[PDB]
């Protein structure tokens, strides 16, 4: 079932359309590195400000 | 929306925004551009 | 011998494969043409030693081929 | 008939004394040589 | 020295090299190659 | 601790780690004759 | 709860303006 | 395809073609590894972290707040409800549009 | 240009540069811009 | 983020908040799409004044606050363009232009 094109009409349900798909197996997940980062920014941010 | 324009040595890109979004773009670029001149934000050296 | 192809870094694991292959005119270095981009030479070991340097076991008797 | 159809190149070449004919290579031992063309090549 | 004495940061690209030279890699996408030529078409 | 930035970034072994030091890597891109 | 305390720490921190206009300041609670 | 692409785009950049459909296949071709690439070095931004490290920022910000405070920059505001030029910033962007 | 109108490369000239080109280089920190020898040329002027 | 930070220097929260996340678009070619997360998008009206700013900060990198401001002079009375106040600041560093 491919998401680009079909010779014939043959409609295809939502959930198995969906279920063609690698989207589970790429991970969404931040590095740790981006809470000492941003926490060091705010804390300059502060201590210029006062 | 994101597309190239060839000059055939090297390729620019080219971006395409929603219209309201542009104006509301182009009056901040304004907006933002007058105030730093009258305020001397740029000292003489940057260019163009 | 059994041996096991292994890919040059950049490729896959499924990208080990062999399309062609020949032994030289001598028969003591063998050409190995990958499905990888890349050629390959095999070489017997020198040392020899037919008691450090084991075949497969063999086995016989064990039963009539079906054929 | 087609002009790639013409005669052309009507002589066949054959390797001539010493390029390698059959008599030379079958004379020529290969193994001995080969190992030193591969120490050759290691030396380096 | 007193001329860069002022700046803030120092030895940036101490220890960067030029190039690896003996790396083959098989993906077309990955190599130096497919990278110097994206690098260079693109702007 | 040091990052790693996306140019110096290596995603493959070397070959040397992938082969063993008892044989010799050619890379052979460029022509010599 | 914490999650409150945050929403608290976040919302001063959207009212806290440029570092040049050297405004007052708010020590934020911990937990 | 990608070697394909290579040299076809090397022969662009020469001037040995004329053809305009090689230029849009090659252009077409060009933007899509471009993107790829582009996609996979986001992922890899995000995988790896903040490329600048707390120490380069914490410099960076001190040295431009410094910086901002010799010359007295006083810092831009909000529009307000009653501004003078709104009409003529506004029509100077509908003229650039 | 024609040459003895290009930079004459003598050895404490193009240490110079390249001295220059590595001082400024380190100047700036890696993880936001670099700068790459093949987009640069200091041209130096002295007695050679 | 960084530049969410320093773009909060010069102006309004608000101003600088949304400068920083016009940035982080989705772009879209074909069927292709990803989210811009780490670069700088060109294609914004006010990139312009957004990368003229971030670039007076590897001014600063390069130059330092002491031969920058030597450079530009007072802020009241800002230096020409190429001209210094007098030739004993002129001559006190390397950087001439």
């Amino acid at each position: 079932i491919s998401n680009w094109k079909n010779p014939k009409g043959y409609t295809i349900p939502l959930d198995k359309r969906l279920a063609a798909d690698g989207r589970g197996l790429n991970d969404v997940e931040i590095n740790d590195g981006f809470a000492k980062f941003s926490e060091a920014l705010y804390t300059v941010e502060r201590q210029a400000r006062e | 929306g994101i597309e190239f324009m060839d000059m055939y040595s090297h390729l620019i890109p080219v971006y395409s925004v929603d219209p309201m979004e542009k104006i509301c773009d182009a009056y901040l670029d304004q907006y933002l551009w007058f105030e730093a001149d009258r305020r001397h934000l740029f000292p003489s050296w940057v260019k163009p | 011998q059994e041996l096991q192809s292994v890919v040059q870094p950049g490729s896959l694991d499924s990208e080990a494969g062999i399309f062609a292959s020949s032994f030289d005119k001598t028969g003591l270095r063998l050409i190995t043409c990958e499905a990888d981009k890349s050629v390959k030479i095999y070489k017997q070991v020198d040392n020899a030693t037919p008691e450090t340097h084991p075949n497969l076991p063999w086995t016989p008797s064990n039963l009539r081929r079906r054929y | 008939t087609s002009s790639r159809a013409l005669p052309a190149h009507l002589k066949l070449k054959y390797r001539q004394e010493s390029q390698g004919t059959e008599e030379e290579v079958r004379k020529q031992d290969l193994r001995e040589a080969l190992l030193r063309a591969e120490a050759a090549h290691f030396a380096t | 020295r007193r001329w860069d004495e002022d700046v803030v940061f120092r030895n940036t690209h101490k220890g960067v090299d030029d190039t690896p030279r003996p790396g083959f890699v098989n993906d077309m996408l990955r190599s130096e190659f497919h990278k110097k030529f994206l690098a260079r078409f693109v702007d | 601790n040091a990052v790693v930035l996306h140019e110096d970034k290596q995603y493959y072994p070397s070959a040397e780690e992938v082969y063993g030091s008892n044989v010799d890597i050619m890379v052979q891109e460029q022509d010599t004759q | 709860d914490s999650v409150t305390i945050e929403v608290r720490n976040q919302l001063m921190r959207n009212r806290e303006q440029s570092s040049l206009l050297g405004q007052e300041s708010i020590p934020l609670q911990p937990g | 395809w990608t070697s394909v692409a290579h040299f076809n785009r090397e022969r662009i950049r020469r001037g040995a073609t004329v053809d305009k459909t090689v230029a849009k296949k090659n252009l077409g071709r060009l933007t899509r590894l471009w993107l790829k690439a582009e996609q996979e070095r986001q992922h890899n931004y995000l995988k790896d972290g903040p490329y600048v490290t707390a120490d380069e920022a914490v410099a960076i910000y001190t040295t431009f707040v410094h910086w901002l405070e010799s010359r007295r920059f006083q810092p831009i505001p909000f529009p307000p409800l009653s501004y003078k030029h709104d009409t003529k910033l506004l029509v100077l962007a509908l003229e650039r549009l | 240009w024609p040459r003895d109108a290009r930079m004459r490369l003598m050895k404490h000239d193009v240490n110079l540069g390249r001295a220059v080109f590595w001082e400024i280089r380190n100047r700036l920190p890696r993880s936001l811009t670099t700068l790459e020898w093949e987009d640069t040329f200091p041209s130096v002027y002295s007695k050679d | 983020t960084l530049l969410n930070r320093l773009m909060s220097l010069l102006m309004d929260t608000n101003l600088a908040s949304y400068a920083s996340a016009k940035n982080n678009v989705v772009l879209s070619y074909k069927d292709m799409s990803h989210t811009n997360s780490y670069g700088l998008v060109r294609g914004l009206q006010f990139s312009s004044f957004i990368w003229q700013f971030y670039g007076l900060v590897l001014d600063l990198l390069i130059l330092g606050l002491q031969r920058a401001t030597e450079i530009a002079g007072p802020a009241d009375a800002p230096n020409d363009f190429l001209h210094f106040k007098d030739q004993a600041t002129e001559t006190s560093h390397p950087i001439r232009l």
